[PDB]
């Protein structure tokens, strides 16, 4: 085509999905991890995680309104990746490593499990 | 804007 | 912080929410425009136009499923400026320029009356 | 992935 493009277009809408989310704007669900709750919405869920698309496109959990995860999941690891989602910027710390990429693993984000591979990998 |  | 960020995420993010658009996965509103109807996702709509905005924070028209814009509003103005919020990318042409600023101004669009105005300006 |  002969469109043109506003290049920061995608950021602004980020940004402002996560404004919505700060605000409990909307949001469609929560996410139970362990002890710990998170609202947010299934759309931008979806959009950033192979679980999440995975689960909010079955015919029967697309109308669930909690969503419990494993286990095993760490609430700070979900917590940086939710995060990392509405913003584009992942805390990545030596302290939390592991349990971002074991997270990253689980929710099927292969950018994150990626730069965390890296890391490692240069601290041994 | 730009031409992509 | 020390964050590290993902330059792409934010483009990625946007293009999985237009496919989501394209197969109708947890859309929850129609824009009803004159004959044509739109199937959209809230969040999206507000995260890019102030009049979307103002109508899904107000307590009552936040719950609506059917939203009908002004009369006066082109349908083929208001689909390139929907396909403009999932995309980035504005098909703004001399037979549709002045119907995209009319929407854009309508829809409280600032970047898109912004371009609107300068290509109109360059062709007296 | 960068500094930002
Ligand atoms: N929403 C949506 C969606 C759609 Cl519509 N199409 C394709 N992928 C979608 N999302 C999704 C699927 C797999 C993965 C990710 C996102 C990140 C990643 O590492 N794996
Ligand atoms: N959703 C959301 C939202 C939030 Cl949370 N905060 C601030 N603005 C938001 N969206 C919004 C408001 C005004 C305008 C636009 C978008 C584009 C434009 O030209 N005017
Ligand atoms: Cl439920
Ligand atoms: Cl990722
Ligand atoms: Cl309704
Ligand atoms: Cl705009």
């Amino acid at each position: 085509d002969s469109c043109i493009q506003f290049t920061r277009h995608a950021s602004d809408v980020l940004l402002n999905l996560n404004r919505l989310r700060s605000r409990d704007i909307l949001t469609d669900v929560v996410i139970v991890v362990s002890r710990e709750q998170f609202r947010a919405h299934k759309t931008v869920l979806m959009a950033c995680s192979g679980l999440f698309y995975s689960i909010f496109t079955d015919q029967l959990k697309c109308n669930l309104s909690v969503i419990n995860l494993d286990p095993e999941i760490n609430p700070e690891g979900f917590c940086i990746l939710l995060d990392f989602m509405y913003t584009s910027r992942l805390n990545l710390r030596e302290g939390n490593i592991m349990a971002v990429m074991a997270t990253a693993m689980y929710l099927q984000m292969e950018h994150v499990v990626d730069t965390c591979r890296k890391f490692i990998k240069a601290s041994e | 804007w730009v031409i992509p």
